[PDB]
Order: C-alpha cells, then structure tokens, then sequence
RNA sequence: UAAUAAUGGUAUGUACUAUGAGUAUGUAUGUAGGUUGAAAACCCUACCCGCUUAGGAUUGCUUAGCAGUCCUUCCCGGCA
C-alpha cells in the first residue's frame, strides 16, 4: 500500500518554455518607429 | 513531508506575484507478508465414501429428505453415497514470502519520478491558444500608442 | 426560433415593437417624408430612422453578488436612418446591402467594436466594375 | 532533436470543395441543402480568405502554440519529438554612465 | 468585382475613406469612448457613428437611356450609430445581425422605402426560445 | 488537405454551422476541403546571438 | 451648513442643420439633509463608489496549489 503526495517545479532552465514568448511580435513590432518620436520631442524641445 | 515557505506569502500576493514550491506529503508505505503452507512430498493414500452430499439441492425438489429430480423418482443424499473420494498424507511447513522495504521501494519511486511530457505540452497548448487570443485582441494598443 | 416582437404603439409615423415576455426591449421605426425639387422635377424623399434598443443587465462581476442581486442594466442601442428619394429604391436597397457589408468588416469582424479604428481595412463602394 | 513544424507559403486551392445550396431561399440553418458546384465561390473571396489562413498560419509558425482541432481543423502546429530542446535565457548586459 | 476605396483624412477618431474613382461617394467612421459607471460599476461604453453618403443622379425620365441627357444630382446618406458596453460586445454583436434583418424585413423586403409602414410585419427580438 | 475554419466572417453570412457566401448557397467550414497542405520534418536548434 | 458666485462642465431627450453630430434648448448632476440667491442649489454634514499615499493581514500553509482580495491612513474625484 502505497499513498501519498508530490509536487514539482516545471524545471524552467530546460523547460517552462514552449510557449509564444510574448517579447516576440511586439518587439520586432513598432518599438523603431514609436521611438522615432525623437522627431516631436525634438520639436517641442526647440521651442522649450 | 518537506514544506518549504515563500517568505511574506501574503505580501507578494498583493504585489501580484504567482508562486509556485516543490511539496511532498506526509504518507506512508507499509509492506505485509503473509506465510503459507509449503508442500514437500507426499505418499500415503486412502479412498472414502462416506457421504457425497456437501452440495445443495439446486436442481432438485426439496421434500422432507427426498431429492425430487424427477416426478416419479428421487434421492436422499444423507444415504445416497455414490462419490468416491482420496486422501492423502502430504508433508507441509511454514513458508515465509519476502519483499523489498518500503523505504528502498520509495527510494526506486522516488528516482523513477518523471514528468509527462505530453501532459505538459497538451497544457502548454491550451494556455496558448487563449494568449494567442488575448494577443490578437491587444495588437491594436500599441497603434493607438 | 427568436422570439417574435410585437407593436405597443402604433401610428401613421411611428411604430414601436416590443417583446411580449419582456418589454424593455424596443424596436421604434419612424417615417418622416418631405418634398424635395432638384431637376425642375419633384422627388419624393424619405427619411426612414430606425432605432433597435436592448437591455442587457451588467457585465456580472463575479462571484460576491452573485446570489440574489443584479448591477444596474445597462443601454445598447443602434440607430439609423436612411434617406434618399423614393423613386430610386433599387440603388438605394443594393447601397444598404453595401453598408451592411461595410460596416461588418469594421464592426462585426475588426475590432472596431472595443473602440479601435483600422485605416489598412478592405471596404467598397456600392457600385460594381 | 527534430520538431514537427508547420509548412506555410506552400499550399493550394485543389477545387475539392462542395457548397451547399439551401433549398429554403434564406440564410435558414435548417430545412433541405444541395451540395453545389464549387465554381459558385468568388476568386477575389477565395484568396482573400485563402491569404487570411496564410497570414494567421505563418504567425503561428515555431511557436508549439496551439494544438490539433478536436474536429481535426488544425492550426498552426508543432509537434514534438522526444524531448524538446532547452532555450538559452535571454542574458541581459548593463551599464551605468557615472 | 466591387471597386474599393483607399483613405482621406487619417486621425485617432475619425477615418474618411472615398472612391478615386467617384469622388462624390465617401465612407467614414468616427467614434467616442465613455468613461462611464452606470449601477455605481464602471462600464466601456464606445459609441461607433458611421456615415455612407452617395450622390446618386438617377430621375432617369422614362425610357429615355438614350443619349447624353445629363440629370443633377440627388443625395443618398445613410446615418449608423452604434454605442454600447465593450464588455458586452459579443452580445451586442449577436444583437446587430438582429437589427439588419428587422431592417431588412420591414424595408429592404418590405416597402417602408415608399414611406409606407405595415405594422403586422414580422419584429423579431435578439433572443431566442 | 483538412478543411479552412477561422477564414473569415466579413462578408460571409453565418447561420450555424452554415456561412452564406451568397443568399441562397452556403459553404460549411469544417467541409471545405479543397486545400493541398505541406507538412514538413524539421531538425532545430536554438543560437545565441 | 455657506453665501457671493466665474455657476466656461457632463450626461440624457427635443427642433434645425447635416458628404457635421454641429447649432440652440429642456431635464438631472452617485445617495439624503441645512440654506438665501444666480433654483442648472452656490456650498457644509452624513452614507456609498472609484483614484492616490504607505502601512499591514497566519505569512505561510498545503496528501490542492492557494489568490487575483481585505482594513486603516494620505488621498482627489461621482455639478461647477
């Protein structure tokens, strides 16, 4: 007879990945061009 | 049982934090063994008649002592002997079964633990299609931003 | 089946629809008519509005008061009116069939309906090639 | 390791497709249907819906995201073989200008 | 085979799409967002008011497709306001298919086009039996 | 092959099961099985830039 | 408890306009009180709701993984 109870991590250094890594698909995304507000800050920093 | 604490639990909670730990509880394995008999050899015999009516009267008509299988005939058999059995002289002694203890038994378990792969991707899965949703929905923010 | 809707008021102009087994739900469709001269030629003009009115209770948060109590209901509605001359309703049917599919791509397939816009959406113009 | 995955960019419209022609004269989801011919089906819909599949296929591509369909509609799809690999943690190098 | 449209004016709230080829024929969708709590809960309320307006000259006297017989131009808009929870949009979605076929059927099927109206049509509600 | 569910809605009229391309025929997503897919093996490794 | 007011607001309906949701208007300003006046009741009290401040809750427990909260304070807002 054999009764008792166990719980384990899901070792996240080899797995815990396999999954869509959600840094993907928005940093290839617009993280350039919503930076390119250097145009407006630059805008209003002429006439600070 | 090994219990392991996070810390200021409630803290990070409010935080919001998800925490996960390793757990094992406080159970038990028990081994029992029971001994039996052990035949070794045998020789003397014997024949006996005596009586054959160890079994019931299924099949049969119950009336008094009469064995009624037939409308015109029947058996009593308290007297209806015709079963012819054997004894024998067999020569026995205790044997005692053994097995492994139950601390090398959880000791092998304990080593052969191994997470289920498929479980784990078929989860992994099923969280991702709800992220992927949630994705989709979300993908406008940034625009807007 | 959906449930039939039945009138409550009923006029020349206005007609109010609303379900029996609840009436909060409403269907009011208003006429108004006018004359209208453009090519040395009268026009008749409808102006046909149509407002659809439901009411669905809450978003129900959860758990807490969900055992005898409902939040306030909230209003959803959709209005619209259609005008243009009445001796033209056959450009004027295959134009709405053109909005409905208009705006479905916005609305009922783009994500218009949380409050985001698309400018790279696909629409078209009631006439055909 | 090897890794089942996902083929986009690479499909076609083979025409086996079979339309149903409602014989109730409305969008009724009930009553007869006739299987019709799939010369019915607009070209311009057809690849639009067709590039739609693509799109949202090559975005679910190397992922493991999600799985087959109950009803067999795939997605895009993974499958391991054995163990999978480990994934290296993205490192982070930082510096501080005094 | 239906010709489409390409943008105008680009702005947070309002998309204004237009045929280059017609010019006259135009689509836009502006829309607004309330920050709202109606049952003391708070609610995302976005209000999509959308606008098809065509310039359709079509008196076209009788039988006389014939020449080049020029009419002035007559207006066709079609005004469509949609607001109502964000939280509730999938409902609320399930509840527009119910106002285009209310529509439809008292309108585009029946003749409330002419500026008639027919009480005893059939007024279906959202929900179902 | 497989069939072309999650396509599209815009356009096509949903009845059920049923999505009308037209008001009268009606095409079934998980019966369109008109659709020739490549699936391939592939042996992966992740790299470090 | 409270008056002078600047009562530039908001939401919901009306008539005109509308390749516009613009114009003007009625109504009400989370829930009830005191109060002249500018009765669109200015303001204070009390009760709810959502912010903010920085502190906490058994912080560990669990033969299952909890839990997406709770209380006070700072705290500004739900007619000016």
């Amino acid at each position: 007879d054999i009764n008792f109870y166990t719980r384990q991590v899901i070792d996240p250094r080899l797995c815990g990945g396999l999954a869509f890594s959600p840094k993907l698909n928005l940093f290839r995304y617009l993280d350039a061009m919503s930076l390119s507000w250097n145009r407006s800050r630059l805008k209003i920093s002429r006439a600070t | 049982r090994r219990p392991v604490s996070n810390g200021n639990f409630q803290q990070r909670v409010k935080a919001g934090d998800i925490v996960v730990a390793p757990y094992t509880s406080d159970g038990k394995i028990t081994v029992k063994l029971v001994a039996g008999q052990k035949d070794i050899s045998s020789t003397p015999d014997y024949d006996y008649r005596i009586d054959s009516s160890l079994a019931s009267s299924a099949g049969f008509v119950v009336a008094g002592e009469r064995w009624y299988y037939t409308k015109r005939h029947f058996i009593i058999p308290r007297y209806f002997q015709n079963w012819r059995m054997r004894r024998r002289k067999y020569v026995t002694g205790w044997v005692m079964p053994t097995f492994y203890s139950p601390k090398e038994i959880f000791n092998r378990l304990k080593d052969s633990l191994v997470p289920d792969t498929g479980l784990v991707t078929q989860v992994w899965a099923d969280n991702n299609t709800k992220r992927m949703d949630f994705l989709t929905a979300m993908a406008e923010i940034p625009q807007t931003l | 089946a959906n449930k039939p809707m039945q009138p409550i008021t009923s006029t020349a102009n206005k007609i109010v629809w609303s379900d029996p087994t609840r009436l909060s739900t409403t269907f009011s469709a208003s006429l108004l008519r006018q004359r209208v001269k453009v090519g040395i030629a009268e026009l008749n003009n409808v102006s046909g509005q149509y407002v659809s009115v439901y009411k669905r209770p809450a978003p129900k948060p959860e758990g807490c008061a969900d055992a005898c109590v409902i939040m306030p209901n909230e209003n959803q509605s959709i209005r619209t009116v259609i005008s243009g001359s009445a001796e033209n309703l056959a450009t004027l049917k295959a134009e709405w069939e053109t909005h409905k599919r208009n705006v479905d791509t916005l609305f009922a397939s783009g994500n218009a309906g949380l409050g985001f816009l698309d400018p790279t959406a696909a629409i078209v113009s009631s006439d055909t090639t | 390791m090897n890794m089942y995955k996902w083929v986009p960019e690479s499909i076609r419209d083979s025409g086996e497709g079979q339309p149903s022609y409602s014989n109730n004269g409305d969008y009724a989801p009930s009553g007869p249907w006739v299987a019709a011919g799939i010369h019915t089906m607009p070209q311009s819909l057809r690849d639009s819906m067709r590039n739609s599949i693509m799109v949202t296929a090559q975005a679910r591509r190397d992922v493991i995201g999600p799985e087959w369909g109950p009803d067999g509609r795939f997605t895009g799809y993974a499958s391991v073989i054995g163990t999978p690999d480990p994934k290296p943690a993205d490192i982070v190098n930082k510096f501080t200008v005094e």
